[PDB]
């Protein structure tokens, strides 16, 4: 939406002398955006920001303060755009202007976010962007409040406003790509607005850009182990099925390098890896492993998430973690109840503190109201036999052997299925 | 979901071929249990 009206506006030229006429403005004003306008060339461009640099910023001000007609208040901003791109040191220009009138840059522009026509407020979003980014003035305060607020309502919108929202996550990401507008973004609530727009399904530039800012996010410590109280992967994970687009899939396999490298605590990083693993993040990038692609970060990313997520499933399949699970409950399918060679290597762990872990499986065989916890205690007894032969008359002895061939009687088919899988495992031979 | 179907299938079959296998011999044992039965029993009174 952002392109065609740019376009239009870079011809759309009028008399600024209209104004000046009118007395809406000063002679001085007029004449810096005329001879601006006549000098081109870049060498001119610059002769003109260098001996009427302190005129140029308030030619601009006044005029877009002045003006009705939005035709001349969108080529003053679209101007300062091209010229950011043409050249970014021009955000200079204006602080210049605001040290001499002894003023801080924002009061000047932040009005202008609440004008009316949509083009206009999100290039001056645009511009601050660039300015407040580039510039050694930082935005802070109740300006930076303001601020925020104000892309936290362009998101309330949530298509050309959709469009316009590309805009809003573009200067949020221009601004969070430095440290102290990220911690402000955080303390707004502004990642439950990207949170609220994903979940809204919004569109496919927007997922990207949002994917962009959460890495960013991640890429800081503290910034990551913040951002949990949203926790992200749940959607991301799901939502990277249908974007198969390179953009989106680059972006989240960075996003989750991001969390599993810079979660501050071995616990933040289990916290994050449990995530992946319960949402299936491991054969994904199994598969995407075996995918090849065009530059080196995905590939590069995928490996190192395959190193990592590697890593805390030997961490759950931990024999502590075991014993400790046992104890805390969490018989839900942690990767260490299905790892194979987990149970081949500790099976025997299984009679430690004189079979106190058979003991709480088969306790749990009759006191677990929970279908999940009761399947995985049958699978858990039958996995046991199946790994240490002698657990064949331990089993009988506990009453697993009965436990397991009733609860195939179970009233939840996932519990009668797994305790035929049980039964199998006790009858794997005599 | 098609890897656990063939994996599950090939799990089923290879348990059928071991129960089978145990079952068949133990169940000629059971026989030739009960049948021992009546060859041991003409005269036996005492214990054994």
């Amino acid at each position: 939406i952002i392109a065609a009206k740019a376009a239009e506006v870079r011809a759309n030229k009028v008399n600024w002398q209209s104004y000046l006429q009118g007395q809406m403005i000063s002679a001085e004003d007029c004449e810096f955006i005329q001879r601006f306008e006549m000098k081109r060339c870049s060498e001119e461009k610059q002769e003109m920001l260098q001996t009427e640099g302190s005129q140029c910023a308030k030619t601009f001000i006044n005029l877009m303060t002045h003006i009705s007609k939005e035709q001349t208040v969108q080529y003053i901003l679209t101007m300062v755009d091209d010229m950011l791109q043409e050249n970014h040191q021009r955000v200079s220009i204006f602080f210049d202007y605001a040290k001499r009138s002894k003023s801080t840059a924002w009061p000047y522009f932040l009005p202008m976010l609440n004008r009316q026509d949509p083009f206009t407020v999100h290039m001056a979003a645009r511009i601050i962007a660039k300015l407040a980014a580039w510039g050694k003035e930082l935005m802070e305060g109740s300006d930076l409040n303001y601020y925020f607020n104000w892309i936290k309502t362009q998101l309330s919108s949530q298509s050309d406003s959709s469009q316009y929202v590309q805009c809003v996550a573009g200067c949020l990401q221009l601004m969070l790509r430095v440290n102290e507008y990220r911690f402000a973004w955080v303390e707004a609530d502004g990642v439950n607005c990207i949170m609220g727009v994903l979940s809204n399904k919004c569109g496919f530039q927007l997922q990207y850009q949002m994917i962009f800012s959460i890495w960013l996010l991640a890429f800081s410590p503290q910034m990551c182990e913040h951002l949990r109280r949203y926790n992200i992967i749940p959607v991301l994970s799901d939502i990277l099925q249908e974007s198969v687009k390179e953009k989106v899939t680059r972006i989240i396999l960075a996003a989750f390098r991001n969390f599993l490298e810079k979660s501050t605590e071995r616990e933040t990083r289990q916290e994050y890896a449990l995530a992946m693993i319960q949402c299936k993040v491991l054969k994904q990038l199994e598969n995407l492993e075996q995918q090849k692609y065009d530059d080196e970060d995905i590939s590069e990313d995928i490996k190192f998430l395959l190193e990592k997520l590697g890593e805390s499933v030997q961490d759950l399949s931990s024999f502590d973690e075991y014993s400790s699970e046992l104890k805390s409950g969490r018989l839900e399918w942690s990767p260490v109840h299905k790892s194979e060679k987990f149970w081949r290597e500790n099976a025997v762990r299984l009679n430690e503190k004189n079979y106190e872990l058979l003991k709480i499986l088969t306790k749990l065989l009759e006191v677990s109201d929970d279908p999940q916890v009761l399947a995985v205690a049958a699978h858990d007894v039958g996995e046991y036999v199946r790994h240490y032969p002698r657990g064949k008359r331990v089993i009988e002895q506990l009453g697993g052997k009965q436990l397991v061939m009733n609860h195939m009687h179970h009233e939840d088919q996932q519990v009668r299925y797994n305790a035929l899988l049980a039964v199998q495992k006790l009858m794997v031979h005599n | 979901n098609f890897e656990k179907i063939e994996n599950e299938l090939k799990e089923i079959n290879t348990n059928q071929e071991a129960l089978k296998r145990n079952f068949l011999e133990l169940t000629e044992l059971k026989f030739i249990l009960r049948k021992t039965q009546q060859f041991f029993d003409e005269m036996a009174d005492p214990d054994l």
